[PDB]
């Protein structure tokens, strides 16, 4: 009953956003709650932010 | 009264990172100025990142080009990491044409004498066979902050814009035993740029931004 089929393959790119569930290898879950600015994060004595 | 700090020294250790010094400072002003300048530098610094690329035989970034082992997406990542300083213009279109076996680095870009590549060893891709040639047009444009392609021809590939020359800023407040007076502070600012911003210019711009923001109530 079908004449012709056209299949289109989109390639979406999902970066990150508040809401996405990230986890670890030890059962530590958690959804991202905020994408903090680079200069608002805690930093050690060498200036490297976490 | 309050002694005025001034840029007394610029110890440029390497091409990327430098170490500036401010002296003298009163009690507490060392940390205040250090943190204010660190936040300004990490936030708002003009940069010359790549925005658009156009490889000739490539339609979308999820494809491959014969003779190049990097995927087009990896090529776009390598171009996104490209550090370049443009001086007389805001936007500019660099041209890359390279053929033959070997690493296509950033030194193969057409010079465009008002545009300087600061890291010629930056490998962009690899050409595997001799009969292969790549030709791309790279739109390097001036901007501020981080502008992803989601916010802003079917052969034009858009890359995420990351116009921020600085990569790491740290400051240290020490005791400047000078001028026959004790209990004075000296602020040493260690900044890690990608080479496209002079540290004295960075500090000057950071102080200018603070001075402009303070005009709201003075």
């Amino acid at each position: 009953g079908v004449l012709k089929i056209v299949k289109v393959y989109l390639a979406v790119k999902r970066r990150i956003q508040p809401g996405d569930k990230m986890a670890g290898r030890h059962g530590n879950k958690g959804v991202i709650s905020k994408i903090n600015p680079i200069e608002d994060m805690p930093y050690d004595e060498n200036g490297t932010p976490v | 009264e309050f002694l005025k700090p001034r840029l007394v020294d610029i110890e440029q250790v390497s091409s990327t990172h430098a170490k500036v010094t401010l002296e003298p400072l009163e009690r507490g002003f060392g940390h205040t100025l250090g943190n204010a300048l660190r936040r300004i530098l990490l936030s708002s610094m003009p940069g010359c990142a790549v925005t658009e690329v156009e490889i000739d035989g490539v339609l979308h970034e999820y494809s491959t080009k014969e003779g190049v082992q990097e995927d087009i997406l990896e090529i776009l990542l390598n171009l996104k990491g490209l550090a370049v300083r443009v001086q007389g213009k805001d936007e500019v279109i660099l041209t890359l044409n390279k053929s033959g076996i070997g690493p296509v680095t950033a030194a193969d870009i057409t010079h465009d004498g008002d545009v300087e590549i600061v890291k010629p060893q930056h490998v962009i891709c690899h050409l595997t066979d001799e009969n292969a040639s790549i030709s791309m047009r790279i739109k390097v444009q001036r901007g501020r902050g981080y502008v992803p392609a989601s916010t802003r021809p079917i052969g034009r590939l858009l890359v995420d814009a990351c116009y921020s020359p600085v990569e790491r800023i740290a400051y240290n407040v020490e005791a400047a035993r000078v001028e026959q007076r004790t209990d004075l502070d000296k602020l040493v600012i260690e900044m890690e740029t990608n080479g496209t911003i002079d540290p004295e210019e960075a500090i000057r711009r950071a102080a200018t931004i603070l001075a402009e923001q303070l005009e709201a109530f003075v």
